[PDB]
RNA sequence: UUGAGUCUCGUAGAGGGGGGUAGAAUUCCAGGUGUAGCGGUGAAAUGCGUAGAGAUCUGGAGGAAUACCGGUGGCGAAGGCGGCCCCCUGGACGAAGACUGACGCUCAGGUGCGAAAGCGUGGGGAGCAAACAGGAUUAGAUACCCUGGUAGUCCACGCCGUAAACGAUGUCGACUUGGAGGUUGUGCCGGCGUGGCUUCCGGAGCUAACGCGUUAAGUCGACCGCCUGGGGAGUACGG
């Protein structure tokens, strides 16, 4: 995974942008904490959103 | 020991980028440098506000370099007012291969 | 005076009581209206039928405004979320967007002990 | 821990081969460079009890080969603590 | 949640919209969580008979 | 209006309730002295105290026991308290001296 | 050389210490708009507000904690550990080898670590809140409920050394039918294996029973700790 790709890491962001249960997505448990990190760090860069 | 820099720029200073980016590398190279990756990516619009900007001039690095030389950028990325926020990482391997 | 052509529904929906505003689109207010203050008192607030009482009050307050758009902006808990804005609508103001705003912590601060009732 | 070229140049210096990673010299000499090294980390960083045991392990385990190595043969045992500087 | 009304929508059916909005996104749930302090004590034994609760329901599908 | 201000300043004038400590025909010192304590306090802090004993059963057949302690509390709230009221018949089961701030 | 270690390569992890930093939220301050309520409860009142509150919007200040991810998920000897990033650092595990050659297991005394409260000194103090103040309730109300609120909670350094510090189950090793999951490696050709950790059920066996059941409370061995009716008492005395 990787937090540059916006494309596939909105997949896994809900509309107020929450990250979504790997239950949901059905995603591996590696990989979801993976997405979490990258998710974050995209948060931080401001290329996804925290809020709204 | 393999690193990875973004940098938000003021997107106002966009003319600036180029000066700083000779700089940053000039710097790195002096000391060992592989510049893996560079990518201007251009001002994007920002997800949320930052300092009343909706925009900003983003930058890409892969580098690898000494654990000290890179202590001593982020140090003037700091000092450096126009440039806004910054992620320094720690890749395990070089990445050569172009991001979206 | 001045006239107002789109304005924005704030409704401060607590447990005890609702706060309807409505504002112009830049946040100034241009008049309000509450349950508490809508012949209703203590307990009577926290019913849904006193936010409806409460948004007819604001919207009479804001006729001289001369506003038909409203954006609400609904925050809280409130038993009187949706009766609101369903009785704003009653008034006659087409309602654009409905948005819930309900300010989440991202972690922030210890809140008070539990009630042992 | 140690570098890989920190490891390699003390099996070749206190081992009878650079195969021979496992001698007592080797091992205690690898124990000793690492203790020494961690010497600078805990004198910063006093509060890090959980590295600390780390460290203590290490100790622990050097005067085990120590001790064995005496019992064994007091003369490697006399060299080794005598070229890494150990006391006993 | 926000719900922009799109080109020509009854008030009814934006409402219901509105209010389904809210109820994926946890809203309610998250103010009544945050409403009082529970301990993490509290939060753990919770957590654990909800689990406890899931999956003896799992093994009361099966067996039958 | 605010108005409603001029009240809660009229509302520090102040105010007396009664406080009403129940004995029974045979209370031990112990408890007395708690009871006692208690209405000190009550006194001394403004208030009134309706002082009630309540015959059970047979108790009521010797009422003379309760008038004891009611007459003790008296005497020793003697520099405090002024009796209000004394009772002479059992109406009920009761007997309900008040006590009042000196 | 089979126990125990070392080396090579790789993997997962809220393991630890230090520094930086992000967004949300509460409070406060300064403004703008605005007008009579706000807040609170079982019901009220205290409280706050026309010296303009609450609400709403803009900006600023400060402290504390990190939503979602999040999972009978992970890591750690235990206590415990959760934003993101870097620096320093401990352990575990797998694959093939190579190496040392019993270097081992346990451990009275000893030494260290050890939640929270607490203590000393100096900072800090948003929110929360023992004590306390006021408002209620009541037969009373030294409470539960309401409005405030100090220590404290936070940081540094030192001290304290206790918890239902619990799996109420000491550590190490060997052996003994099964089933369904989780998590993390790895080989081979989704399938077929094979390691580590972990959840639930259950067989023999064990158990007073409840239950435990290859992570044993089964079958054995090594070493340590501890118990010997209840209360008096984890108290007195002494160290
Ligand atoms: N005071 C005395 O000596 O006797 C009176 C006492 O017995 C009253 C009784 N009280 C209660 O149960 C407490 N429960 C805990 C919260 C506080 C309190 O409520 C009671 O009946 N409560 C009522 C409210 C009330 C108080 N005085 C007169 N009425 C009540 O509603 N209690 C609830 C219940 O019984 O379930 C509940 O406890 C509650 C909700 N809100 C509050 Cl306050 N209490
Ligand atoms: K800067
Ligand atoms: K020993
Ligand atoms: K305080
Ligand atoms: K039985
Ligand atoms: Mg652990
Ligand atoms: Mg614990
Ligand atoms: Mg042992
Ligand atoms: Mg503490
Ligand atoms: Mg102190
Ligand atoms: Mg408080
Ligand atoms: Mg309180
Ligand atoms: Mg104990
Ligand atoms: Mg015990
Ligand atoms: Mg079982
Ligand atoms: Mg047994
Ligand atoms: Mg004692």
């Amino acid at each position: 995974i990787d937090y540059k790709d916006i494309a596939t890491l909105k997949n896994y962001i809900t509309e107020s942008g929450k990250i979504v249960p790997s239950r949901i997505t059905g995603t591996r448990a590696k990989y979801q904490r993976q997405l979490a990190r990258a998710i974050k760090r995209a948060r931080y860069l401001s290329l996804l959103p925290y809020t709204d | 020991r393999h690193y990875e820099i973004v940098f938000m720029v003021h997107p106002d200073q966009s003319e600036q980028v180029p000066g700083m980016i000779e700089r940053y590398t000039a710097a790195i190279t002096g000391a060992e440098g592989k510049i893996h990756r560079l990518e201007d990516w251009g001002r994007r619009q920002l997800a949320y506000p930052i300092n009343k900007l909706h925009k900003a001039h983003y930058v890409l690095m892969n580098v690898e370099a000494p654990q000290e030389v890179i202590d001593e950028l982020e140090t003037t990325f700091r000092f450096n007012d126009a440039v806004i926020r910054s992620m320094v990482m720690r890749t395990k391997h070089a990445v050569t291969e172009a991001s979206p | 005076r001045k006239q107002v052509s789109d304005g924005v529904a704030h409704i401060h929906a607590s447990f005890n009581n609702t706060i309807v505003t409505i504002t112009d689109r830049q946040g100034n207010a241009l008049g309000w209206a509450t349950a508490g203050g809508s012949g209703f008192r203590g307990s009577r607030k926290s019913t849904p039928f006193a936010a409806q009482v409460a948004a007819e009050r604001c919207a009479d307050a804001v006729k001289e405004y001369g506003i038909k758009n409203l954006e609400v902006m609904v925050k809280g808990p409130g038993p009187g979320r949706e009766s609101t804005i369903r009785a704003l609508n009653a008034a006659g103001f087409r309602i654009t967007n409905i948005t819930d705003v309900t300010p989440i912590p991202h972690x922030g601060c210890r809140p008070p002990k539990k009630r042992r009732v | 821990s140690l570098s890989t070229e920190a490891t390699a140049k003390i099996v070749s210096e206190f081992g009878r081969d650079a195969n021979d990673t496992g001698s007592t010299e080797v091992q205690v000499a690898l124990l000793t460079a690492q203790i020494n090294h961690l010497q600078g980390h805990f004198a910063e960083h006093k509060k890090d009890h959980h590295s600390r045991r780390g460290l203590l392990r290490m100790v622990s385990q050097r005067r085990k080969l120590l001790d064995y190595l005496k019992r064994k043969d007091v003369a490697r045992y006399t060299q080794l603590i005598e070229r890494l500087g150990l006391r006993r | 949640p926000v719900i922009k009304v799109r080109e020509n929508e009854p008030f009814d059916v934006a409402l219901r919209r509105f209010k389904r909005s809210c109820e994926k996104a946890g809203v309610l749930a998250e103010v009544r969580r945050r409403e009082f302090y529970e301990k993490p004590t509290t939060e753990r034994k919770r957590a654990k008979a909800s689990a406890v609760k899931r999956h003896a329901k799992k093994l009361a599908r099966e067996n039958a | 209006e605010k108005s409603k201000s001029s009240k809660e300043q009229k509302k520090k004038q102040k105010v007396i309730q009664v406080k009403e400590i129940k004995f029974r025909p045979g209370t031990d010192e112990g408890d007395y002295q708690v009871k006692l304590r208690s209405l000190i306090r009550f006194l001394e802090e403004g208030d009134k105290a309706k002082i009630t004993l309540r015959f059970r059963g047979r108790e009521m057949a010797h009422q003379q026991i309760g008038m004891e302690v009611l007459n003790r509390v008296k005497d020793d709230l003697q520099e405090l308290a002024v009796v209000e009221s004394f009772p002479t018949k059992i109406e009920g089961r009761q007997m309900i001296m008040v006590l009042a701030p000196k």
